[PDB]
RNA sequence: GUAUGUCUAAAGUUAUGCUCUUAUUUACUAACAA
RNA sequence: ACGAAUCUCUUUGCCUUUUGGCUUAGAUCAAGUGUAGUAUCUGUUCUUU
């Protein structure tokens, strides 16, 4: 009652310039991208950062650019440990597999409806199954006329244009020689 | 990754201090649960305290059983998580488990997601923890 | 309501666009013209990528060979040059994502990282990051200074044919071959929204100049996207044209749309009319499947379409300067109604 | 366990093959109108497969029972690793005149490339020939 | 074709021999 | 035949298959009971298996019906033979 | 005896070689011929060419193809390949014709035999191995079974040995659920399904415990 | 018996695994500074 | 063979491994993931075959049957909710696949929930479907005894399918109802909604001669003639390239003058003779039947 | 002869037309001899 | 006779165990014995059916 596919709906299939052309799309405001790249370029040079700081080599450490658990409060520390141990002693290289987590259902939604050519189709569509004349990999025995083909060593006719003329010429030029 | 999730320790077992000095390793162990690195944290609850607590689990581990990060009982009410999950399975319900999966790979990806457990969703609304708690109370009389 | 919408669209008007005509032909590499791509800042040469993999550098004026470039294995798929920095990103099917530097003509930094062939290249307008994305179904964020991928954008289930990058909040557009296109929350590392309008491969996109939008191309229709909410804009007469290889827009709203079949259509991209096909020629010797438009851009005054065929050629197209409303007119435009998109 | 190899000299066919194949297989995804499975997309490679060995051996390739779309994509395809095959060799043949350092078992493939390249090119003119007379 | 208006160009050799560069260094005197 | 008119044409005859013979929603848990006749879900429930049963008893008889070497050969010229 | 190959083609060698063409193909000449004992590749290829292949055609001419071939002949003097490919037919034939105009089963049963054996056979080796080692471990399972079964039999009770596992984290799929990727949430309620489902899950247990 | 290749490797599955904390050849820093245009 | 229960459990565990390797090589069998869940089904635990269905329908989405299979098997249990929830969940994921919608609506028919499947069916409409939908609903609606609220989906069934077989199929409808009143208006609304749209903007000459042509013969059955006869003038008068049009006027006048019908009908012969070439055969039948302007200039022609 | 791959390496998890006899072939295999 | 249901067959529709890469066709087509095994041969006899 009114919920079943409340994800879907027809105002996402409706084109929103078809009504009223000239609607115009703002492009994006220079202010506004000062506080995207900001906001983004903040957050990559961080995860750089990240990245150089964990890495084994000491050289790339050079190119890098308080808390309170309830009410209760509380001073965090980063203890310096032996640069011999390892730095991140947990990382180990886990295969992991990912879940998901598509728990919001998302449309795929295409409008057509295609009978006589989307049938009529299918027809001329409808691609054979290949066999080689070269190599089956399961070695299934079919038949002869299936395996050979081409059948069209017929032409014999523009090729012969000037053959005829040709030994023509010969057998003449031979009477002539031998008279 | 960067440090998003703060880490979640409940009261009792940090110990009654306005402020202790606890370390932070990062990437500093595989959790108790999951096989999973994750940042270690740890403190003596004392200055003079023997006794280091260390972080056993991983942050979403925790939030996921909805615990303590060195306690593994409830934030709540600091309970065993089985206990409480049987408890919960008595008032309001029949059945409430959080069966974590014994194989090293499953687990893994079972900590990787972001869902509460059969317990956990009870827990973490406290307004839905207070009705279970009167419930109970209800059902002792 | 059909009835209604349809109405409204009779009632409006689609401008006239001056037609087109092929000015320069350019019989340059040995191979298709997967990639074309044009120095944004100058206006002055146009590269292009092989499958030879010698992208090769072309002067429009002249339209002579201006130099060859060749630091790839396989076929160049696609390249990029920075307007911002003067970098030319290329990316092949090794796999690699070479940047040239043009101050100097050689590569200085390759992008490792990528598990298979990649497609395309879009470099950050904005920022010094480059996006890519192949085979792997993953659209990779590079930093590059420090030649590292900062960010993975994981979510596509299949390969991802073109990627745009944009300067806004959803600062990649990634239009895959698994029939969606994705707008990025690119700090957060997933999808703000994703539309999925399109029956087949999604593979061909462009963001248009002066509106902030994003046409892409299915086996026929063309959507045009507005990817401020992420939200659809504009259906387009795409019914019977062929698959779109490329999708290269105008400065002027004129979008193009290049066929499988050959045949060059021409789009008005505010409204989506058809105002005009050109069905292409090939080369003499060439066979009629390889007249396939596989690459397409304008200039900065988008008065030039240049175009990477397969016929080993690389067609340039003006606008016709002798055109009227009545010398030459559009295909005169009709919304079908026939259970139609519009 | 992200490994991810590069192409090298060693590898560097067989992945030039597998992206063509996934190219050809995807164009003709997206032509063909049923949205057929993955297994009827093997019946298609496999075509292609055969068709490239037959354009190599320089006999036509006519299965009948084709939509010519699929045909002449097909043999566009062809073309374009034909082209790149050709030109490889050529490149191989001036490499190997120059003395360069080039691998023996690379020298035998592109001695067998050309012999076929040979032959293709000297049964076109025999063609030749017959077509327009001696 | 040798025809039409189309101007047709089978290029072969660059004009700039992989010396001259394709954008070039702006700086002071 | 499109799988849009095989569908409403298997549509319309599992409709004369069945020409032969409450809602209460908690809002705050969103959870919609409909409480229905459990003797109609049964009746679907054997039903659908006896359609189910019906086909997988109808390919068993025409798997049984009969230039090749083994099982998938056979099957693999008649595929060919078909066209 | 190991001896050079030749001599003439009998009919029931032809028959296995078309059966073979069938089976392989025109172009892997050399198997073909090693299905023929007496028989070479060259030979082999040669005959499917010129007499055993389908696609050629060995009915008589009619007078105006009697005259394109005389003809033929006075123009093109024995190139007679060339003759027979305007023909269109094969060329000895054709040589023939234009002639006319002008004027033991032990041993055959054998390789019948390991042919039949051999096209009816179409695995390589590893194949053959893998089959060989299913059925093996198919066997070594029924008789650990035996042993597990003698001794609930006999009233000691043996769990069975996992799989010895290969890697750290290699799965077992009986321990918990292999990757649970639960339903999409609840819309409808779900309780009471839940409830019966458990109880006939728990119920087939039983079921299964006493069977 | 060998196959080719269909549905890639796809870097999903890539994203999820944990960091190495190697350091390969090449991302050793070549070519620190950037570039920039007149503009 | 399969007599105890840990035994059973260690066939389960290498049943198991196998379906789950065969899984790992090609993701997408989706074959072998159904046969998969079949075993999971066969095996009577639920759960786990539900997740091995979740898990298909994330490696692909776009195989419909997988879905069909799932759903299916859900029913099978008795786990009606569990079914319901799932294909709700199809519908939003794939609308515009229909045999989701009709496995939906069968399920829900089966369960005797009238009235939710009129619900879904008003939603499934709303999305301007295939005609087909259209048409299974009325069915339905008409399957369900009542005659209103169908009227309004008529109605709406104009409005996504502005085609004149539905117009006619709605007739058909009114001609199966009692109320004769509403069939003639109608006519009149659909007449009227041809006339406000008269311009290039539906439907061929073709469609609305048809439409004319039932009019006229539905008033034919109907008493009053004088205004088939005004229509008629009204649509020779509304609409030109009236070949169609003159043609059902035509036929009209002869079921209900002769030389009339013989002219105008013989000169669109006449025409159709052109378009095949008995073109003298025409020219004299102009000649005859002349106009006679007309007759010696096409003559000439 | 090898790569390689399995196997073993000990402690008890608390429930009530045929059978036959032979001789011969051929094939394959054989770090077994010649 | 119309309506319906059940069963069998036939025609079509569906392909329902229905070919899953690339290279120089990826390359090259032999001179064996006795000893054993294994299978396959064939005969060979008799028995009873
Ligand atoms: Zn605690
Ligand atoms: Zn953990």
């Amino acid at each position: 009652t009114d919920q079943i596919a409340k994800n879907v709906k027809l105002d996402d299939f409706i084109p929103k310039r078809q009504s009223n052309f000239e609607l115009s799309v703002p492009l994006p405001t220079k202010a506004e991208i000062q506080e995207c790249t900001a906001r983004t370029k903040s957050y990559i040079q961080r995860l750089v950062n990240a990245k150089l700081a964990n890495s084994n080599n000491r050289a790339s450490s050079r190119y890098v650019t308080l808390l309170l658990n309830n009410s209760h409060h509380i001073e965090v520390v980063s203890k310096q440990m032996d640069p011999l141990l390892p730095r991140f002693v947990g990382k180990k290289a886990r295969k992991v597999v990912a879940p998901t987590e598509n728990d919001e259902v998302v449309p795929v939604l295409h409008m057509d409806g295609s009978n006589d050519r989307g049938e009529a189709d299918p027809n001329e569509w409808k691609i054979p199954a290949a066999v080689s004349n070269w190599k089956n990999p399961n070695g299934y025995t079919v038949a002869l006329e299936r395996r050979v083909g081409k059948a069209l060593d017929n032409e014999n006719n523009t090729i012969n244009d000037g053959f005829m003329k040709l030994s023509e010429a010969l057998e003449n030029a031979d009477k002539k020689a031998r008279q | 990754e960067i440090n998003e999730p703060p880490p979640n320790i409940c009261e009792q077992c940090l110990g009654d201090e306005a402020n202790i000095r606890m370390t932070k390793i990062p990437q500093g162990s595989e959790c108790k649960i999951c096989t999973l690195p994750f940042t270690l944290y740890h403190f003596k609850t004392s200055k003079r305290s023997n006794n280091i607590i260390k972080t056993l689990i991983c942050v979403r581990c925790a939030t996921q059983r909805n615990i303590c990060q060195c306690c593994m009982l409830d934030s709540r009410w600091h309970i065993p998580i089985q206990l409480r999950d049987h408890l919960i399975s008595l008032v309001n319900e029949e059945n409430v488990m959080t069966e974590e999966a014994k194989n090293d790979m499953m687990k893994r990806f079972l900590s990787l997601k972001n869902v509460k457990l059969g317990g956990a969703q009870i827990t973490s609304d406290p307004s839905e923890a207070d009705n279970i708690v009167d419930k109970l109370k209800n059902i002792l009389l | 309501l059909i009835v209604n919408r349809y109405e409204k669209l009779l009632s409006q008007r689609p401008e006239w666009h001056a037609p087109w005509k092929l000015s320069r032909v350019i019989n340059g590499h040995l191979g298709w013209v997967r990639c074309v791509a044009i120095d944004p800042v100058d206006n002055e040469w146009f590269i292009t990528g092989s499958n030879d993999t010698t992208m090769k550098v072309w002067d429009l004026a002249t339209g002579k060979l201006k130099t060859t470039l060749a630091g790839h294995v396989m076929t160049v798929r696609d390249v990029a040059v920075s307007d911002r920095h003067p970098y030319l990103f290329s990316v092949s099917e090794d796999k690699t994502v070479k940047c040239w530097d043009l101050e100097k003509n050689q590569i200085i930094r390759d992008y490792y990282g990528h598990l298979s062939g990649v497609r395309t290249v879009s470099i950050h307008p904005t920022l010094d990051l480059i996006a890519t994305a192949g085979r792997d179904s993953v659209i990779k964020l590079w930093d590059m200074r420090t030649r590292i991928p900062v960010i993975t954008l994981v979510g596509h289930k299949g390969p991802i044919n073109q990627v745009q990058c944009t300067p806004v909040d959803p600062q990649v557009v990634s239009s895959s071959t698994d029939a969606t296109v994705r707008l990025w929350d690119v700090v957060a590392g997933k999808t703000m929204k994703v539309l999925t309008h399109h029956k087949r491969s999604v593979r061909a996109t462009a963001l248009h100049p002066k509106e902030f939008s994003v046409a892409s191309a299915c086996t026929d229709d063309i959507r045009s996207w507005g990817l401020a909410e992420g939200s659809l804009l504009t259906n387009f007469e795409s019914e019977k044209t062929g698959i779109i290889n490329t999708l290269s827009i105008n400065q002027d709203d004129v979008l193009f749309a290049g066929g499988d079949n050959g045949v060059l259509s021409f789009y008005d991209y505010k409204s989506g009319h058809k105002y005009q096909s050109l069905a292409t020629r090939e080369m003499v010797g060439s066979l009629e499947g390889e007249r396939s438009v596989l690459c397409s851009t304008f200039d900065k005054t988008g008065l030039r379409l240049i175009t990477g065929e397969a016929d080993k050629s690389i067609k340039i197209w003006k606008q016709d300067e002798t055109a009227t409303k009545e010398s030459e007119p559009g295909l005169a435009w009709n919304p079908n109604l026939s259970a139609k998109r519009f | 366990n992200e490994i991810v190899k590069t192409t090298t000299k060693q590898r560097l066919d067989a992945y030039y093959d597998l992206e063509l194949r996934n190219s050809v297989m995807d164009d003709i995804l997206e032509m063909m109108p049923e949205s057929i499975r993955q297994k009827k997309a093997r019946t298609i490679l496999q075509h292609l497969s055969e068709a490239w060995r037959c354009w190599k051996a320089n006999i036509p390739w006519d299965v009948p029972g084709m939509p010519a779309p699929i045909k002449k994509i097909i043999e566009r395809y062809i073309k374009s690793k034909a082209d790149a095959w050709v030109s490889a060799a050529h490149y191989n043949r001036e490499r190997i005149k120059r003395g360069a350092h080039v691998e023996k078992t690379m020298v035998k493939k592109n001695l067998g490339r050309l012999t076929r390249l040979w032959i293709k090119n000297e049964q076109e003119r025999q063609r030749q020939i017959q077509k327009n007379g001696p | 074709e040798v025809e039409v208006l189309m101007e047709t160009k089978n290029t072969q050799s660059p004009q700039t021999p992989l010396v001259e560069p394709v954008t070039e260094r702006t700086k002071l005197q | 035949i499109s799988y849009d008119q095989l569908a409403k044409l298997s549509y319309e005859k599992t409709l004369r298959n069945l020409a032969t013979q409450k809602v209460q929603k908690d809002t705050k848990t969103g959870k919609i009971t409909i409480a229905d006749d459990d003797k109609l879900v049964n009746k679907l429930a054997v039903s659908l298996q006896s359609e189910s049963k019906k086909r997988y008893e109808a390919r068993k008889r025409q798997m049984q019906n009969a230039s090749f070497i083994n099982d998938k050969n056979k099957q693999f010229n008649e595929k060919l033979s078909r066209e | 005896p190991i001896y050079v190959k030749g001599g003439v083609w009998t009919n029931v060698e032809d028959q296995i070689l078309k059966a073979a063409v069938q089976k392989y193909g025109t172009h892997q000449w050399s198997k073909v011929a090693s299905l023929l004992q007496k028989k070479t590749a060259r030979q082999s290829e040669l005959r499917w060419n010129e007499y055993l292949n389908p696609k050629l055609n060995f009915t008589e001419f009619s007078k105006e193809e009697d005259a394109q071939l005389l003809d033929l002949a006075r123009e093109l003097p024995n190139q007679w390949r060339t003759i027979a490919d305007m023909m269109a037919r094969p060329a000895q034939v054709c040589v023939e014709r234009y002639n006319r105009l002008l004027e033991l089963e032990d041993e055959e049963k054998e390789m019948l035999a390991e042919a039949r054996a051999r096209l009816l056979n179409t695995q390589g080796k590893k194949a053959t191995r893998k089959i060989r080692e299913r059925m093996l471990e198919e066997s070594k399972r029924i008789a650990e079974l035996q042993k597990r079964r003698e001794l609930k039999q006999a009233g000691i009770n043996v769990a069975i040995k996992k799989p010895k596992k290969k890697y750290g984290t290699d799965i077992d799929y009986n321990e918990d659920i292999v990757y649970e990727q639960a339903p999409m949430p609840g819309i409808y309620d779900t309780s009471t399904e839940d409830r019966q489902i458990k109880k006939k899950f728990e119920q087939f247990e039983r079921k299964v415990n006493r069977k | 018996s060998h196959r080719p290749q269909l549905e890639a490797r796809s870097g999903a599955k890539a994203a999820a695994y944990t960091p190495t904390g190697i350091e390969h050849a090449r991302l050793l820093p070549g070519h620190t500074t950037l570039k920039y245009r007149k503009f | 063979d399969i007599l105890d229960l840990e035994e059973l459990r260690e066939y389960q565990r290498r049943k198991r491994t196998e379906y789950e390797g065969y899984l790992k090589r090609n993701r997408l069998d989706m074959g072998q993931w159904i046969r998969y869940a079949q075993f999971e089904i066969e095996q009577h635990d639920m759960r786990r075959a539900r997740s091995i269905f979740e898990r298909a329908l994330l490696v692909d989405s776009s195989f419909i049957p997988l879905w069909i299979r799932y759903i299916d098997a859900e029913l099978k249990v008795k786990c009606i909710n569990h079914a319901r929830n799932l294909m709700n969940r199809a519908i939003s994921t794939l609308p515009r696949v229909d045999k989701l919608w009709y496995k939906y609506l069968i399920v829900e028919e089966s369960l005797n929930n009238v009235e939710i499947v009129r619900s879904l069916y008003t939603k499934w409409c709303s999305l301007e479907p295939g005609v087909n939908a259209w048409n299974s609903f009325v069915d339905f609606e008409i399957r369900q005894k009542n005659w209103n609220g169908v009227r309004e989906i008529y109605s709406k069934y104009v409005m996504a399918h502005p085609q004149m077989q539905t117009w006619l199929k709605w007739v058909r409808f009114e001609n199966r109802h009692g109320n004769t009143e509403f069939t003639r208006s109608v006519y009149s609304l659909a007449i009227d909604t041809v006339a406000n749209l008269q311009n290039l903007q539906i439907w061929s000459d073709m469609e609305v001669a048809k439409l004319v042509n039932s009019f006229a013969h539905w008033e034919a059955a109907q008493q009053e003639y004088e205004r088939s006869s005004a229509l008629y003038q009204i649509a020779i008068e509304k609409w030109p390239s009236n070949q169609l049009l003159k043609a059902g006027l035509l036929d009209f006048e002869k079921q209900f003058n002769s030389i009339e019908e013989t002219i105008s009908y013989k000169r669109k012969m006449e025409y159709e003779t052109i378009l095949s070439n008995y073109d003298t055969w025409w020219l004299y039948l102009d000649l005859i039947s002349e106009f006679p302007k007309q007759i010696m200039q096409t003559f000439e022609k």
